[PDB]
């Protein structure tokens, strides 16, 4: 899931390393 | 404090400890070999492979290598497969595994870490807690709350799992249920509830329900530095940008921008009306738990800076119009879209992500009377073929009490005062 208006997710970014 | 070493190791510790010190004087290089050499010569011993483990995290750091760190994440692993490895040891090598896994994306490799730290110490609650954020970051939260309702029939006090049960409850909309997880949790101080993602739902949570103290969690949050200020509530800032709910074209620089949409706007709003006659699956219902009732759905035609090229295909010359402003095309944390309301809706108070967009509205289809927003202390109304602009990292509100739809199409642009450098470098939203 995407925050795109709010703030709802754990996390709004992803995780790609460095 | 941890005891590291077995049998063996403790005889061959002078070993052990002059690889340690080389790596703790930042001769990673040097250390890398020194313990590889101990793996060589002590293919079983425990301590000899989390060294090796932690020079090469070390060395991924240095290089700020992916592949590296791909290399530590298997020797922590292979630390785990060694005979007679110490309690503590096991626990640190897995734990620092399963985060590397994290910082790379690797959530379910992460997870099966994890699940495995849980098999290993059962009686750990801690590593449970862990286990949960393991499937809030890959998007499962059932599993996650079946984890912290797990703790909490052994721990009810758990204050780490109480914000974690309760940001969960908020995000399934149970919300008078998800407040006293929230509350005291936060209240407890546990180490990992100090985190703006819980005031900021327990405010709003509150908010929701009518509780007049969700204002003084956020203005505690704002105290503790989780939000730059009881309005602005976003959790993904860059600080220092120019922070003002309501914005008008001249001050964001984006003249042009503003000029072509309000010279065009017949076209926008043409293209929007022909998608709801006769394309009208592209509008998707707004899906972030925002509205208290009525109907809201967005077509989107940017997000994250990139093209959905089929919604183009829906509004070629919209599309079109918009390619020639990359502040909005590229604006990595925003969106282009268009977004319908119908009578009878209310949008709860909410924010945004981040203070890194500005939100311009452009009015297709206004109805005289019925619908407003307000942004902060400030509420405003549309107008057909003019652009607003607010902050939505504010909050704000939405009522739609017309009688027919009404239509506005949504241009997402990087803040103003952001660089390009910060542009090309922040995450996308
Ligand atoms: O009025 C609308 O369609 C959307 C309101 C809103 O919350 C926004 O634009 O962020
Ligand atoms: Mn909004």
């Amino acid at each position: 899931g995407k925050c795109k208006d709010g703030l709802g997710e754990y996390t709004c970014t992803s995780l790609e390393g460095f | 404090k941890p005891k590291l070493l077995n049998k063996f190791d403790k005889t061959i510790k002078a070993e052990l400890d002059a690889a340690e010190k080389l790596r703790k004087r930042g001769k990673i290089e040097e250390a890398v070999n020194a313990f590889k050499e101990l793996v060589r010569k002590y293919p079983q011993s425990p301590r000899a492979r989390y060294g090796k483990a932690q020079c090469e995290d070390d060395l991924a750091e240095k290089r700020r290598s992916n592949e590296v760190l791909r290399g530590a994440i298997e020797t922590y692993q292979e630390v785990a497969s060694l005979p007679d490895v110490p309690a503590d040891l096991l626990k640190l090598s897995l734990k620092r595994r399963s985060d590397r896994q994290q910082f790379l994306g690797h959530m379910r490799g992460s997870l099966l870490t994890l699940q495995r730290l849980v098999q290993l110490f059962p009686n750990d609650t801690s590593l449970k807690n862990d286990l949960g954020v393991g499937y809030l970051l890959i998007g499962d939260n059932d599993n996650a709350k079946k984890v912290y309702e797990e703790v909490l029939s052994v721990t009810p006090n758990d204050g780490f799992a109480k914000v974690h049960y309760g940001f969960i409850l908020k995000a399934q909309n149970k919300i008078a249920e998800s407040i006293p997880y929230l509350k005291e949790g936060i209240e407890s101080g546990d180490p990992g509830t100090d985190d703006g993602r819980f005031y900021f739902h327990l405010g709003d949570a509150m908010q929701r329900v009518g509780n007049k103290e969700a204002y003084k969690w956020y203005e505690l949050g704002h105290k503790r530095g989780h939000f730059a200020s009881v309005w602005q509530r976003s959790l993904y800032n860059v600080n220092g940008l120019k922070a003002q709910p309501w914005w008008t074209p001249k001050e964001t620089g984006y003249t042009e921008l503003v000029k072509s949409l309000e010279r065009n706007w017949k076209l926008i709003r043409d293209e929007g009306l022909a998608v709801m006659d006769k394309a009208k699956g592209l509008f998707l219902p707004e899906d972030e738990n925002l509205r208290e009732k009525g109907d809201w759905s967005q077509f989107t035609l940017w997000q994250q800076g990139r093209r959905n090229e089929n919604a183009c295909k829906g509004a070629p010359k919209t599309c079109t119009l918009l390619e020639k402003f990359p502040e909005t095309t590229g604006c990595r944390r925003g969106q282009i879209k268009y977004s319908i309301m119908h009578p009878g809706t209310h949008v709860w108070p909410h924010t945004g992500p981040t203070n890194c967009r500005l939100r311009m509205h452009l009015g297709l289809v206004i109805p005289k009377e019925g619908c407003k927003i307000r942004c902060a202390n400030e509420t405003k109304t549309w107008e057909e073929g003019k652009v607003l602009i607010f902050d939505d990292s504010f909050e704000h509100e939405v009522w739609q009490d017309a009688s027919s739809f009404r239509l506005i199409f949504i241009v997402d642009v990087w803040h103003p005062e952001l660089t390009p450098q910060q542009r090309r470098s922040l995450p996308a939203i």
